């Protein structure tokens, strides 16, 4: 990543403003439901059939918290994505067979939830910033891929 | 293909833009060239400063298509016609901008209308998008 | 939008793919997977080693899809709507892959079809590749 | 790139027998064909209404030569394609105002002109090699962009 200190302060400071348990479903939901493809993997989780069906699924939601517990981590490691993401990436190719595009959608959708949730306080630059982040994020979960 | 439920959601959350489509517009272009500097190559010939006027007048632009693609949901590819000519025949943008913009459009649509942003309006938009992108595009070879 | 010459072009290179389409079915796989090891996840339960009886039937199984395509250029959507299906709702592949599989077969056709793999001809290829990547992903959502 | 010392000796030794001057012209003459837009750049040069027309272009030509002349350049430092691009990088930003998607286009277009000149000896691991070569490249160019 090439964050400059100014783009790692204003992810920073708008990162605390945020409820990981709640945007996580949100996210997760949304890329269930804007690209149904990547339904696939969760055929385990019941109903999946509506947007509310999906957004209000107890396991979409819990799994949702999950990840993003999993990315705010990172963003503490901002230094070393790729050490950071390591065995999940690993986990994520051979165990799960996740196609790492995946990645990258929920990176697009978690900043419209960011845009959805702050509204003017998501400013231009610091969307920039979060564009950023999560490419740093797919690319560090994508690395161990072979 | 754009189904009912599409339409009448793309209808209602453009209905509430409104007014306001022009600053969106150029809001949602500001939004792109700092997060996808590459798309700046387009646009040599404009002042790409904060509160450009050039930006302005194109984000109007931008958004009267838009506006006009929604008036005419059931007749794109010949309500757009022109545009599509334009793009593929003297613009040249490569393909992959378009979904940069269109990204950039519902990051703006979020930030502005956090009540009819929903999931199910989400997914409209941005079925919506692609189709519009894809009339665009359709000249192209 | 495939044009006449397009047709054309594809009918004759597809022509001279012959009894051999199968080979280069299975070859563009075998190249897909290593060029670009990301499209190994849709197949983890295949033998992806060179030369598997997996890989070689479904090779077949794609150049075969290609044929009865090329021989419906004018009704593709029509030809291949179970194929549409599959994807779609069961396969559920990300619509990036189909360019991936498509640059492949490329690849393969010029290394193969020398003579006839001129730059009209490999113009018309992309072209028809990109058309039957949009058949297979337009059910999508 | 993250070439592997075979896949170096493979890359190396293929290219050892490329004539520049053919595959340059041949590789940015099947662009300007195959994905018309990218003429937008190259209008200066004449007539591309046709195929015949630009595989003939001597301006096409030459500038394709000088394209794989300096690609050619680039994988005597596969170690650092970013330093040995830099200036170039500038260039095609700041000058040119080349989007780097065309960089990409080119490296793919590139690939299969290789394979339609060497056939069978273009095996599958020889390409997954030049993929990396041919990405690396465009990454490297695409670098100083802002
Ligand atoms: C920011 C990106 C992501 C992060 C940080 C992340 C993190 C995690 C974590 C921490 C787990 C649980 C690990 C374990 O079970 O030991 C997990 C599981 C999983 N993830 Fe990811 N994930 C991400 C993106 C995705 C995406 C986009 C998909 C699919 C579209 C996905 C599919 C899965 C699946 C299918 C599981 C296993 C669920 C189960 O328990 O059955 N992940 N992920
Ligand atoms: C769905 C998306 C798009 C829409 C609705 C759209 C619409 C338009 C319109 C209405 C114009 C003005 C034409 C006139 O003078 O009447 C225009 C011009 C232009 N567009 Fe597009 N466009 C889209 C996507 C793009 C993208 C993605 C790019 C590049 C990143 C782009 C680059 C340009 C450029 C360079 C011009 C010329 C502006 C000038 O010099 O005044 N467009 N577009
Ligand atoms: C050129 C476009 C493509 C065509 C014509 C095509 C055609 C086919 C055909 C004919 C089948 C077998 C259907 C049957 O068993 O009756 C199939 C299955 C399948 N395809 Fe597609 N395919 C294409 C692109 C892709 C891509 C890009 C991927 C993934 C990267 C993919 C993944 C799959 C998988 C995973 C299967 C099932 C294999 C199995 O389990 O036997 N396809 N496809
Ligand atoms: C392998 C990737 C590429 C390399 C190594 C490369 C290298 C070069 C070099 C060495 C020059 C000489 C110009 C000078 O030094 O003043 C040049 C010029 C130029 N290149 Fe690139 N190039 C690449 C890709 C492209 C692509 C894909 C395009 C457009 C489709 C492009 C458009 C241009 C243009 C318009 C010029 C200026 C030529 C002139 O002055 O008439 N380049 N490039």
């Amino acid at each position: 990543v090439h964050l400059t200190p100014e783009e790692k302060s204003a992810v920073t400071a708008l990162w605390g403003k945020v409820n990981v348990d709640e945007v996580g479903g949100e996210a997760l939901g949304r890329l269930l439901v804007v690209y149904p493809w990547t339904q696939r993997f969760f055929e385990s989780f019941g109903d999946l059939s509506t947007p509310d069906a999906v957004m209000g699924n107890p396991k979409v939601k819990a799994h949702g918290k999950k990840v993003l517990g999993a990315f705010s981590d990172g963003l503490a490691h901002l230094d070393n994505l790729k050490g950071t993401f390591a065995t999940l990436s690993e986990l994520h190719c051979d165990k799960l067979h996740v196609d790492p595009e995946n990645f990258r959608l929920l990176g697009n959708v978690l900043v419209c939830v960011l845009a959805h949730h702050f509204g003017k306080e998501f400013t231009p630059p610091v969307q920039a910033a979060y564009q950023k982040v999560v490419a740093g994020v797919a690319n560090a979960l994508a690395h161990k891929y072979h | 293909m754009l189904s009912p439920a599409d339409k009448t959601n793309v209808k209602a959350a453009w209905g509430k833009v409104g007014a306001h489509a022009g600053e969106y517009g150029a809001e949602a272009l500001e939004r792109m060239f700092l997060s996808f500097p590459t798309t700046k190559t387009y646009f040599p010939h404009f002042d790409l400063s904060h509160g450009s006027a050039q930006v302005k007048g194109h984000g109007k632009k931008v958004a009267d298509a838009l506006t006009n693609a929604v008036a005419h949901v059931d007749d794109m590819p010949n309500a757009l016609s022109a545009l599509s000519d334009l793009h593929a025949h003297k613009l040249r943008v490569d393909a992959v901008n378009f979904k940069l913009l269109s990204h950039c459009l519902l990051v703006t649509l979020a930030a502005h209308l956090p009540a009819e942003f929903t999931p199910a309006v989400h997914a409209s938009l941005d079925k919506f998008l692609a189709s519009v992108s894809t009339v665009l595009t359709s000249k192209y070879r």
